[PDB]
Parts: structure tokens; sequence; C-alpha cells
RNA sequence: CACCAACUUCCUAAACUUAAAUUGGGUUAAUCUAUAACUUUAUAGAUGCAACACUGUUAGUAUGAGUAACAAGAAUUCAAU
């Protein structure tokens, strides 16, 4: 599936940790049904856990839309422009609470194979190896067998 | 002998799109100066030739009417004359075929 | 159309210019060929003497046909007639460039028209100042035997009594079977043989599960370069530049052949007597008889043979 | 069935602004249900690809295949409508952008055999498609030169990275 | 075994044309309904010099009242409100509004602003085209010029002198006939019509009259080739 | 191997070849211009040339009469050969027949065709390939070269 | 600097094109009838002062476009790219017509005009090259000639075999460019301004202006190069296939100014010559050509 | 005088310890009915309830293959000579 799928390298949206850490998640949309067995758990999330999540994350704008609905859905939008949608159909408060926190911590970067666990922009301090390093010079720079 | 395996489109596509099997482009096509229709360099024009043969059929029709039957070929030279022309002294004693139309420009 | 079009020398020539160009092209052939008739007076390259182990140039000739010939012993020998025709030396390489130990000379014979030839070949001859030749061939020549390019060669370059080797393309037989290509026996005509008379038998054995490379099979027969070794020279006709060579020569009549001294062990250094660089008629040291014969040959106009 | 090729001629683009390159005209034409094999028709359709209208007609007029005459008629029909209906100013200012053969709706019959046996005959039909674009034929492809090949080799070398490390 | 050869039968015409058929004419049980009549009852001949004038014409019509005003009486008999004093203005509204539809291509509205002899003469040669018609000021006021009547139809030719702009384009947006935006003055005679009898009949544009003495219209930008006679090998040019 | 053989294999066999060519020759003599396949017209051209030679020999020649009798199946043509065609070609030493290639036959076999005729006939002239005029650019330059070469010796 | 002259001359040439093009307002249709042997009776309605004889050939087919080198508009030869002015009769002339005299002259002039362009830019900017005239010589002469006055420093210098070969290498590069032969009929006033520096051109311009009732002169441009012309010219520089600068002969009575005539030979794509025939015709094109 | 090497074992996080006829258990795709839901869902009750394979059945389309094989005597002035 690696050859059947795309890949990328480890990265951050705007050098997130260098100067100041900024939370990537910027919007949550939750659509609910006032009376629907599938949306019962999501309803309890609004009653109990939505306000506390909203306060902990003041940079995330949260929209709650009770409406005649068949499946409750969560839409998460990020600064880099990624959009993620989740079925919340017939999930407990514990599952929806767990899912919502995972979305906040994530970045918009696509969840695909990451080629290397590490990444540097300044790999070398002392100079990158080239074939001449560890080769001693010769007087007058005479190549082998040169008469002069 | 029967095939042991079905042949793939990728194998077949190489065989039937090989240059050896493609239609070769022709460099010998040119125009007829008189009619402006296309012709090959080494063959006669099919449009100018069509004019000649249609006139030839008309003449051969007239010859048959004059003879009136099989095995009536003359033992003397033949000549064709068009309206407004009369036999010359050199034309004496030669079968004359008469055509209603005027002398064609090409025919001399 | 703004595309490729075909042309040939005659397409745009008028009726009058058609004859004029023909006479002009033939006129040039005359003047060019008479310019090279005198090699020795046109800065000839130095003429080294013969030393053992030398190899001199050969000639390209046309195959006229065959005729009978007799010796003073009464034996009849079928002989082939080879005509040396517009044979000139064309190119010289040194030992280094040819990559052999020995050097190379390229000769060419049988001048041809100039009208259906590539521009490349025509430029090659225009530099050399010769009309185009039908065929090129390469001869291995030692340094002492090098001859300057543009030098004509003549049948007198060979003399009766020397043995020679001729190489030419054999007569083509087209695609053939296995009986006529390799002399396979085949299968019986009757007694139950079903649809197998001239067919190859078993290709190979069952074990190897393949056909060995080089297995003899039906294919295209003839049109190959072959060489005949050790053919005696019975007579040379200096007037018409005809060489009489014992026996058969590969190829059809009017086929060009390559003639050079024989490379067989016996006649290793027989070119001592022959003109070592080549035979120069421009030198005119002595004027040759019209017909040169080998001593055993019975010449016509001689008294009838009486083995007294 | 599907007959989209005919409707491709009914697209209407909005008026172009004065400061914009003039859009070349495009004409789509087809002949449906030709009693001819699409495979055999491919060679004829292939040959005239990219050639100009007059060049294609010259090549077709001297071809001995049945499809050659059929393709010629389609091209003449396409040429006339281009001037008559698609505001093409010059007849000669056209080249064959696309030309391909498609399978048609065939028939099933019986081909008799020697021993009371038979096989399934197919009476094959094909379609022929062309798109004509106003303007001279695009220039032919030029093979890559030795210097062109060498530069690509050097780019291949320069792209290299140290693999599986920091 | 096998399957049977069913013959498996804009198509009936070919079927019967190849086979050939006796198509006896049929008497239409319901008579076809016509809301307008092809042609003009009396084609008004525009007097010479009627253009390039920078009311006298209206006086001439008053003189022709012998053959025209009597028709107006009939127009009043069925409506009793058709006054040639105010009609000129209403005529302009139709004309201007009708032509505007072409820009949108609101063929729906046109059918309510033109008759069945003008719609085919306004849209047929504009399919797969994007016209752009705009009305610049009118040089002089419109004037009635001829009123005729014949189930019963009445036509009131109107004379208008206005300035307009037209910029027809191809499918590909390329310009074909006109200048993008440049006014040109036009003196055209329009022929309105109405079905007096029908309760739901009104005034719609029927046709236009082209004086012989009119100047030639602007030519198309593109250059045309008119093919000469095509000759078979038998024939020769003359 | 068919090296050196100067005949095509036509018809049902050797006899059938002669009869097929014989009918074409009989048509050519009667009509003086015939259309046939290029291969068959090429095969019959040689007999067309030689037939005129026999006519030249003369009416009184018995060998000519027997040969003319065999080849002309319609016997009215025998006077024509001896008294019309042969007198016409008295001056010429050869090349009595003119053979040209015409477009391929439009009959689903796409045969290669040719029109074969006797020279000097009364029919409308064939549209022969005509060479360029001396007034063309290339011809004039060649004409210019010719004048200089002849005038200057 | 020579570059300054080319830049200034080009601007006036470009300026004149716009001036005359602007002078003609609107689009006017003209009836031009095809009077040629083939496709007779065709009538082209074309735009006045914009359409050209080539545009008429465009309608018929691509064969006319390739094969038509000149056209007779009312019995006079017209450049294929020269705009038409009025309703007229048009006929297309090719190299292979029975009477190609007009085509032969037009081709011969164009080859000489190309020869002038190559020469001027071949020599180093340090030296000075002055073109004097393009002589009118019959095709029978065997070569087209162009007269040039070079710098005094070169009066004792004669081009070598490679120098004439290089001159030809550039001509076979002008051909590859495939440049159209632009045409203008311009008043004497503008022509003199574009050729003010060259005295030889000025007098030539005067002779042509004197001949015509008006002061109209014919100017032709190949890329940057501009020149006066004796008459119509070939549509494009791609018509040529074989080109050759053959021999340079210095006119003997040339003491006040050493005027050197460079000769050449060319053949179109339509009438190509075999390898040997080219040789002979070129050798015969290396002999001094007198003007008659 | 050693190195290399099978998650054998350690390490971070986890996990709690071995061909296959057969046996025990936890979920579930689809559709219908009851009552709800209202961009396609929930709890129950039901069933012709899930196919990479039976020389499976029907239909379609390939491969072999544009291959094996098939056909009209000639010319002309053409229900003709
Ligand atoms: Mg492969
Ligand atoms: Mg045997
Ligand atoms: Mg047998
Ligand atoms: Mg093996
Ligand atoms: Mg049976
Ligand atoms: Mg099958
Ligand atoms: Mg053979
Ligand atoms: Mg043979
Ligand atoms: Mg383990
Ligand atoms: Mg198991
Ligand atoms: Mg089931
Ligand atoms: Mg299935
Ligand atoms: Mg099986
Ligand atoms: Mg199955
Ligand atoms: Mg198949
Ligand atoms: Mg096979
Ligand atoms: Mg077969
Ligand atoms: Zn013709």
């Amino acid at each position: 599936t690696g050859r059947g799928t795309s890949s990328r390298f480890l990265t951050s949206v705007l050098h997130n940790g260098l100067g100041r850490y900024v939370q990537q998640l910027q919007r949550l949309s939750l659509s609910l049904s006032r009376d629907a067995p599938s949306s019962r758990g999501a309803r309890e999330f609004v009653e109990r856990e939505v306000t506390d999540f909203a306060r902990r994350n003041p940079g995330v704008v949260v929209y709650v839309n009770p409406r005649p609905c068949a499946m409750p859905r969560i839409v998460a939008e990020y600064l880099n422009g990624a959009v993620r949608e989740e079925n919340v159909n017939s999930k407990s408060v514990e599952e929806i609470k767990s899912l919502v926190q995972k979305l906040a911590d994530q970045s918009g970067l696509d969840v695909i194979r990451i080629r290397k666990p590490f990444h540097t922009d300044n790999p070398s301090i002392q100079g990158q190896w080239h074939p001449f390093t560890n080769k001693r010079t010769a007087l007058h720079g005479l190549r082998p067998r040169e008469l002069r | 002998a029967a095939p042991k395996n079905r042949r793939t489109i990728e194998v077949n596509r190489c065989r039937r799109r090989n240059p050896q099997k493609l239609i070769k482009i022709k460099n010998n096509i040119d125009i007829c100066p008189e009619c402006g229709h296309l012709k090959q360099k080494h063959v006669l024009c099919g449009y100018c030739y069509e004019k000649v043969r249609q006139e030839t059929t008309k003449i051969r029709q007239q010859i048959g009417a004059q003879e009136g039957g099989p095995f009536r070929a003359p033992s003397v030279e033949t000549m064709v004359l068009y309206t407004g022309e009369k036999p010359s002294e050199k034309d004496q004693g030669k079968r004359i075929v008469e055509r209603n139309i005027k002398r064609p420009s090409w025919f001399t | 159309l703004h595309s490729k079009s075909s042309t040939w020398w005659d397409e745009h020539l008028s009726e009058e210019n058609l004859s004029f160009v023909k006479q002009l092209v033939s006129d040039e052939n005359k003047t060019q060929l008479t310019s090279k008739l005198n090699p020795l007076k046109d800065e000839p390259w130095p003429l080294h003497p013969w030393e053992p182990g030398s190899f001199r140039v050969g000639l390209i000739a046309l195959k006229l046909g065959m005729m009978p010939l007799w010796t003073k012993d009464g034996q009849k020998h079928a002989v082939t007639l080879l005509q040396v025709q517009d044979c000139h030396v064309l190119k010289y390489t040194p030992k280094e460039d040819h990559n052999g130990k020995i050097a190379a000379l390229t000769v060419g014979g049988k001048t041809v028209s100039r009208f259906y030839k590539p521009d490349s070949r025509l430029e090659f001859y225009r530099d050399l100042g010769l009309p185009p030749k039908q065929i090129h061939k390469i001869f291995h020549v030692t340094d002492n035997a090098v001859i300057k390019p543009g030098t004509p060669l003549y049948a007198a370059h060979f003399r009766p009594g020397q043995y020679v080797d001729v190489t030419a393309k054999t007569i083509g037989k087209g695609f053939q079977g296995v009986m006529k290509r390799w002399g396979f026996k085949g299968q019986p005509a009757s007694h139950g043989q079903t649809k197998t008379h001239r067919r190859p038998g078993a290709i190979s054995t069952g074990d190897i599960a393949r056909v060995w490379p080089g297995t003899k099979m039906p294919g295209r027969m003839g049109n190959q370069n072959r060489t005949v070794y050790g053919l005696k020279v019975w007579r040379v006709n200096t007037k018409h530049n005809i060489i009489y060579v014992n026996g058969s020569v590969p190829g059809h009549k009017n086929c060009l052949v390559k003639i050079k001294d024989s490379t067989l062990p016996a006649y290793k250094d027989s070119c001592k007597n022959l003109p070592f660089p080549t035979y120069f008629p421009d030198g005119d040291e002595e004027e040759l008889p019209e017909d040169l014969f080998d001593e055993s040959v019975w010449q016509p106009s001689e008294p009838s043979i009486t083995f007294a | 069935i599907s007959r989209k090729w005919e409707k491709k001629n009914k697209i209407v683009y909005p008026p172009q602004l004065p400061g914009e390159p003039r859009r070349p005209a495009e004409i789509y034409h087809c002949r449906r249900q030709i009693k001819y094999s699409k495979d055999k028709m491919w060679y004829l359709a292939k040959m005239i690809r990219g050639m100009s209208i007059d060049q294609a007609l010259a090549q077709l007029e001297f071809n001995d295949k049945k499809g050659a005459q059929i393709i010629k008629e389609v091209l003449l029909e396409a040429q006339d409508m281009a001037v008559r209906d698609h505001n093409v100013e010059f007849r000669s200012n056209l080249h064959i952008a696309e030309s391909t053969s498609g399978r048609g709706q065939c028939l099933k019959r019986i081909r008799y055999h020697g021993r009371g046996r038979f096989g399934i005959m197919e009476k094959v039909y094909c379609h022929y498609f062309v798109k004509l674009v106003e303007g001279p034929p695009p220039p032919p492809e030029v093979p890559k030169t030795a210097v062109d090949h060498a530069k690509d080799y050097i780019q291949q070398l320069r792209s290299r990275t140290i693999i599986h490390t920091l | 075994r096998f399957r049977p050869p069913t013959p498996e039968p804009k198509e009936f015409l070919e079927y019967a044309r190849k086979a050939g058929l006796v198509i006896p004419q049929e008497r239409l049980e319901r008579p076809i309904h016509l809301a307008c009549t092809a042609g003009i009852f009396d084609p008004y001949v525009p007097p010479e010099g009627d253009a390039r004038m920078s009311l006298t014409q209206r006086t001439e019509r008053l003189r022709k009242n012998a053959a025209s005003q009597l028709a107006i009486r009939k127009i009043r008999e069925f409506d009793a409100n058709f006054k040639t004093k105010d009609f000129p203005e209403k005529a302009k509204d139709i004309f201007i509004e009708a032509h505007l539809c072409l820009n949108n291509s609101d063929h729906d509205r046109l059918h309510t602003l033109v008759t069945e002899h003008c719609f085919p003469d306004m849209v047929w040669d504009l399919k797969y085209k994007t016209v752009r018609w705009g009305f610049v000021e009118s040089l002089e006021p419109a004037q009635v010029v001829h009123v005729r009547c014949s189930n019963m139809y009445g036509q009131v030719t109107v004379r208008l002198h206005t300035r307009q702009t037209l910029a027809i384009y191809d499918r590909f947006g390329r310009l074909m006939y006109g200048q993008e935006d440049v006014p040109k003055d036009v003196l055209e005679y329009v022929v309105f019509e109405r079905h007096l009898m029908n309760p739901y009949g009104s005034w719609r544009m029927h046709a236009k009259i082209v004086p012989a003495w009119a100047p030639p219209k602007q030519p198309i930008l593109k250059t045309l080739m008119i093919p000469g006679p095509q000759l078979k090998p038998w024939e020769e040019y003359e | 191997i068919s090296h050196g053989r100067v005949y095509r294999r036509l018809g049902l066999g050797p006899e059938s070849r002669i009869h097929l060519l014989r009918n074409l020759l009989t048509g050519l003599v009667r009509h003086e211009r015939i259309e046939a396949t290029w291969a068959r017209a090429d095969e019959m051209r040689g007999y067309a040339e030689k037939l005129i030679d026999y006519g030249k020999l003369g009416d009184t020649n018995e060998r000519a009469m027997r040969m003319a009798d065999f080849w002309l199946t319609e016997k009215d043509l025998i006077p024509k050969l001896f008294k019309v065609l042969a007198p016409r070609f008295q001056g010429q030493n050869g090349n009595y027949t003119r053979m040209l290639q015409i477009p391929n036959r439009k009959e689903q076999d796409r045969a290669k065709m040719a029109v074969i005729e006797y020279k000097g006939n009364y029919l409308p002239p064939l549209p022969l390939p005509h060479r360029d005029s001396n007034l063309t650019l290339l011809n004039q330059l060649l004409l210019g070269l010719q004048q200089d070469l002849h005038h200057n010796q | 600097s020579p570059t300054e002259l080319t830049e200034m001359r080009n601007d006036l040439f470009n300026r004149e094109k716009s001036r005359q093009l602007s002078l003609t307002p609107r689009t006017e249709k003209i009836e031009v009838k095809h009077v040629g042997k083939t496709d007779p009776g065709t009538v082209f309605v074309m735009n006045k002062n914009i359409s050209t004889p080539y545009s008429c050939a465009m309608h018929l087919s691509e064969w006319y476009c390739s094969k038509s080198i000149l056209a007779l508009v009312d019995g006079q030869p017209w450049d294929m790219y020269k705009p038409l002015t009025k309703s007229c009769e048009i006929k297309f002339l090719t190299f292979k017509d029975p009477d190609p005299k007009e085509v032969n002259k037009a081709y011969w002039r164009s080859c000489a005009m190309m020869l002038g362009c190559v020469i001027e830019r071949a020599f180093k900017d340090d030296y000075v090259v002055s073109l004097v005239r393009a002589p009118e010589v019959p095709v029978i002469a065997g070569a087209f000639c162009y007269d040039v006055t070079l710098d005094k420093r070169l009066d004792e210098w004669m081009p070598t075999k490679e120098n004439l070969r290089s001159f030809t290498k550039d001509a076979h590069a002008l051909i590859y460019r495939d440049l159209p032969f632009e045409t203008l009929d311009v008043d004497a006033r503008v022509a003199l301004e574009i050729f003010q520096h060259n005295k030889y051109k000025v007098d030539f311009i005067e002779e042509k202006a004197s001949q015509n009732p008006e002061r109209i002169v014919k100017l032709h441009r190949i890329g940057d190069f501009i020149d006066v012309s004796e008459g119509p010219l070939i549509p494009r520089t791609s018509v040529c296939f074989q080109y050759e600068v053959s021999a340079v002969h210095n006119l003997n009575p040339s003491q006040p100014n050493l005027i050197r005539r460079f000769q050449g030979l060319s053949l179109p794509t339509h009438l190509r010559a075999q390898f040997t025939i080219w040789d002979k015709l070129v050798e015969r094109s290396r002999k001094m050509v007198t003007e008659d």
C-alpha cells in the first residue's frame, strides 16, 4: 500500500514551534437532531462538554446546529486549509469527547506515509562529507605519476 | 497447434501498430496542369483521360452505326470529321466518321 | 503541398536538354579518365623494391564468361574470362588507422552513371577526380607496395603462371528447402509417406528441449560472398585487359569479382617476378605483346599437336 | 447508444475580449454504422492524424482500401460545414486534430463448417470520428539532440540525494 | 442452435422512402389556427426622398385616408381605442423591448412581442451566436405611415429613425458582423399587426419594409469565395 | 528459381496464356486502343510489335499469312493488318505501340491498369506526359551553358 | 554605427505601413475574378487594401498556396503578399508554366536581393560596405549579380575559397529562417529619408521616381534588411533550396571607387538539380557577367 | 582472538504466549414489516439474507485473427455484339 499511495516528509505548517506555538484547528461544526436516537450521545456532549472544550480552546470557533438531522456530523477546518468530516452517528459522549480532542491537537497535514521520522534544514555543522575530506594533499598538488 | 495462452492487448498493440504494418505516405502525388485535379507523377490524369475516353466511346458508337454489322472492318484508313469540316485531298479514299459536335479543343 | 516531394534527374529537363545533359555527363567521363592515364608523370609515390613477405594490391574485374582451352599435353581446361574494367586505386590508409598490422588500399572498377547515386558517393569521387565506380573493395597491402590514389590498374598487373584468388557474390537461389540448400536426403515417394517428402526430419533430441543455434533449416540460399583459392592464370589479353583463370568463379556473368594474388601456402612469395608496385604502361619500358600465354598452353594458330 | 460527438458542435463560448488571442475554430464530425472493421479503419484514421485538410485528401484519393473513400467523404462534409456553419474563412486553413475509429452495433450470424458444425459470424460495423481545428498543422516533433540528451543525464545526476539518512 | 433474425424495426420517412409508399393526403379534422398572416396586405411603397430629412408625411396619409382611414374605423370597431396619435410611442416600446430579448435570448418573451412571421426571421440565423444590440437615442419621433386591414387582421406600418449598435459573435466569441460599440443611424419601416377578433389579441411586430432606395448595409468582416460552375469531364467552360 | 524467363504465367496454363493474349491482340488491331491490366497489357505489347513486322513482310508471304491467320481470330482484320497498319508503319524501324499507365480500376479489385495503342491511330490523342519548356528557370540555365560550350569550340 | 541605421530605417518602414494602413477606413469589398485555366469562374469578395493574392489562393486549396509564386492582376505581375486595391482579374503563375518569363525575373531579383543582405552583415563592423545597385541580367547569363563598394583598406584583398564558402553558409541560414518578402510602394520623400546616407541608392531612387508619373517607389524588406526593387519579388525566402555565392570579380575601370560584383546561383525547391548538374552550372557561374 | 545474524529476548508503546476436519462464543453487509427518524437513521420482528472457482446456467465481449477460408473467361460501340 506504500507503493499504491502517496508519501510526504515530516513538516510543520509555519514553523509552528520556532517563535510561538499556534493551534492549527480553527473551526468545529456540529450538526444535531433535537429528537433522534442516533444523535443522543452528541446531544449530551453539547449539554456537558462543549462549553469546557470551547473555553480551553479560545482560537477554535465552535458552531452547534440543532436541526432535523439523520446523522450528526463534525466538520473540522484548519488554518492550512484542510477540512475533515466525521460521522458522529450513535456515538457515546466518551467517544465524541475523545474524537473532538484528537482533532484539536492535529495539524491540517495529510495523514499519509511519512518518509522519514526526522527532518532538519541544517543537517551539518562541520561540513558535509565529500570524497576529498580525509584525503591528504601533495606537495605542489602533483597528481599520481605526474613528472613535473 | 492451439494457443496455450490468451494474448494481451499490450502484446497485440505492439504487433498491429508496428511501422511495418502502417500505411505509408505517398510523395508522388501532383496536380494536372490542365484540369487542376490530382494525379500521380508516373500515371496519367484520371480526369483528362476520362474526357478522352468518353469522346472515344461516342466515335466508336458512330463507327458501329456506319458498319451496321459484324465483320465489316474497312481495309482503308479511317478519319474523324466534325461539323464545319470537309475532307481534304489527303483525306480522299478514307472512311470518314462524322460527329455532330464541334471539334474539341484538345483534339487536333 | 508544403511537404516532402520526390525528384529525379530527368523530371525538369526539357526534350533538348535531356540529350544535352547525357552528352555532357558522358563528356566529363572522357576527360576525367584521360587525366589519370599517366601515373608516373603525376608525382608518383616512391617505388620501393620487393622484399620477402610483401603483399601487393589486387584488381576488380567483370566476369565475361567461360570458354575451352588446351595445353600442349592435349588436356582441355575450362577457363573463365575476367575483364579489368575502369580499375583505379581510390583510398589509402596507414597501418595504424586500419587497426591491422598491415595497411589497406581500396580499389574500384566498372564506372557507372551518376544519376541515381547519393550525394555522399558523388562527393567522394569528385574529390578524387574520377567518375563513380560500381563497387569498392579493400586490399591488404604492405608499406613497400603502396600506390597513390587515382592510379589505374590493368590486366597486365597479372602474368601467366601465377595463382590467384577470386571472391565474388554467388548466384542467388532465393528461399529454398532443406534438400536443395543442404543436400538432405528427404523421405520416400511411396509406401505410405503422408505429406512428408522434402521435409526436414527431427530437428533435435527430446532432452535438450530446444533447437541448437546453427541448426540447418529452410532459408534464403545464395547471394553470399565466397572465395576460390589457387586458380592458375593461363593467359592475359593486354589489348582488352582479359585474364584467363582456371576453372569456375563465383557469381553470374557480368558480376564484379575481386582478384588478388593467392594466399595459399605454396605460392607464398611468388610475386618476386611480377610487377611489384603494379604494372605501369605509362613507363613504357617495353611494349607487351597483345596476348600473353603460359608455356604449357597450346596457342591457336600453332601446328596441331602430335604426341610423337 | 451514445451520440455525444454531434453535440460537441453546439458549445457556445462567451464573446472574447479585444485583448485576447483569437480562439481557433473547432468542428466535430462523424459517420455512424459503416460496414467496415474498426481495426481496418484505424490504419486509415491513424495515417491522416495531424495532417492538413488538403494533404489528407491527396493521400486518401490514391488509397486502395474501401475505408479510404469513406473517410474522404466525411472530410469533405466536415470541410464544407466548417466554412458554412462555423465561420471558418478559408477552406484550406484546416488540419485534422483528431481522427479515430470506434466499434459499431454488429450482427450475429452463422458460418457453416464441414461436419454439421458452425461458428458465430459477426457482421462488423464501425464509427469514424474527426475534429478539425482552424489553422496550419502544428509543427512536427524534432528528435532530441545529443546535447539535449546529455543535459537530461546531468539533471538526473544533480537530483540525487543521500538516501536513508538525516 | 441460433437466435432468429428479427429485422428489428426521422426514421419513418426513410423507411417509406426506400420501400416507397402511397401516402394519401389526409383532411385535418381540426383546422389549423393562425394568429398572423404571412406577408403584408398592401406593401407600402415608401415615397422617394423619405429619408435624409434631418409631419408632411403624416399629411400625405391624411390624404390617403380614402384607402386607409376607413380601415382605422374597423380597427376602432373592434377596439375603439386605437389612436394613431399615441400609437407611435407604444410601437417603439415593442421594437426596443423585442430586440433587447435577443441579447438574453429570451425567446419566450419574443413570442409575446413578435408574430409567427417575424420570430423565424429574427432567431433562425442566430442559433449558436451571441448578439449584442443596444439602442442609442432616437433622432426623430416615430410616425404611423400606413394602416390596412383584411380572420380579420390589421397592420399599421410605422416609420422610425434611430441609432443602434450590433456586435454579433460566433460560437467562439470572435467578432463576425459589426463594431463592438459605435452608433449608426437607421431609417427602417416596421409593420405591426394584431388579430382583431381574438379577445386575447394585441399588437405585435410582423415584418419590415426595405425601400429600394436604401443604402447598402455594412459588409461582413470575413472574405468569401463564390464557387464557379463545377464541370464533369463531358462539359467545357463557357 | 525464375531467372532469365521472359514470360508471365497467365490464364489456366501455357495454351490459355496465348489465347488470352490473342484476344487482346485481336481487340487492339480492331480498335487500336485497348484498356487491360498492366501485367496483361505488358505481356501483349511484345506480340503487338512483332505482328506489325509480319505485315511488313507482305501479303504474298505465306509465313506471314499463316501467322496472321492464327493471331487474328476475326478474319476481316487480316486485310486491315496488311493494307492499313503495315503501310502506316513503313518508315519506322520499331516502337509501333504506345503503352501508358492509367489510374487503378475502381471495381473493388483495384487492378493496376494500362492503355495500349498503336501509334498514328485516328482516336483522340491520349493525355501524354509532356516535358517542361526550355523557358523554365532550370532549362534556361542549361540552355545558357549549351550555347557557351558549343560557341567556344 | 551600422546598427543605428538599421534601427532608424526599420522605424520609418514600420511607420509607413501604419500610415497607409490607417489611411484606408472601414472594410470595403472588391470583386476579384479567377481567370486562370483551372477552377474558372470563381469570384472572391475580399477586403480592399487588406487582402492579398495569397489570401485568394488560401480559399481554393493549399496547392495554390505552395505553387503560386506570382499573380497577374489585370495583366501585371503582383507580389503574392501585396494588398489588392480594386476589383480586378487574377491569375496565378508557377515556375512550371509554359511561359515563366515573369516568374524567372521575380526569382532572379529575389536571389540577388538576398545576396545583398548576406554581404552587408558578413564584413566586420570596423570596415564599411556600400551597396550600389542590383543589375538586371537575363537568366541566360548564368548568374545573378550584385555590385558592392567596399572599404579602401580591402582594395588589395580578394576573398579566398573559404571566404566565399562562409558567404554561402549564411545564405543557407537566411533560407532556413523562412522570411517573407515584405512589399511597399512608397513616395520618393520617405524612400530618400530611409536611404539618405547611401548616395548610390539616392540616385537610383531618383531614376525610378522620374520614370513613373508620380514619385512612388517600390521598397522591399527582408527582416531588418530593406532595399529598392526593380519589380515584384518572391513570396518568401523559403522558396529557395540551392544557393551558392560563386565568384567575386572586381570591375576593372574602378579607380575612383573599387566596385566589386559578387555573383551567385540558386534554384527553387520546385526545380531542383542533380548533384552533377549543379556542379557544372556553378562552374559556369564563376565567369564575369556583362550587363546587356 | 573478535564481528556479522531469526521482534529468540531486551528496549519506547503495547501485548499476556504455537497443520486442521471438527467444537464454543462475540459482531455484522443487504432488504422487507412495526413504531419512529427525514440528504438516508434508531429499537425490535422477519428472510429467496452476502460467491475469485461446481468442464455451473443465461447474456455480453475478448484471444486465436483481420488469420484459415470464400468469388466474377476476354475486348468493345456494353436481357448488346
Ligand atoms: Mg514485449
Ligand atoms: Mg528421394
Ligand atoms: Mg505425397
Ligand atoms: Mg533446456
Ligand atoms: Mg449436412
Ligand atoms: Mg469468433
Ligand atoms: Mg527468382
Ligand atoms: Mg523475372
Ligand atoms: Mg515473541
Ligand atoms: Mg486450521
Ligand atoms: Mg442465496
Ligand atoms: Mg458476480
Ligand atoms: Mg480447461
Ligand atoms: Mg462459475
Ligand atoms: Mg476477435
Ligand atoms: Mg497464425
Ligand atoms: Mg489463403
Ligand atoms: Zn488532368
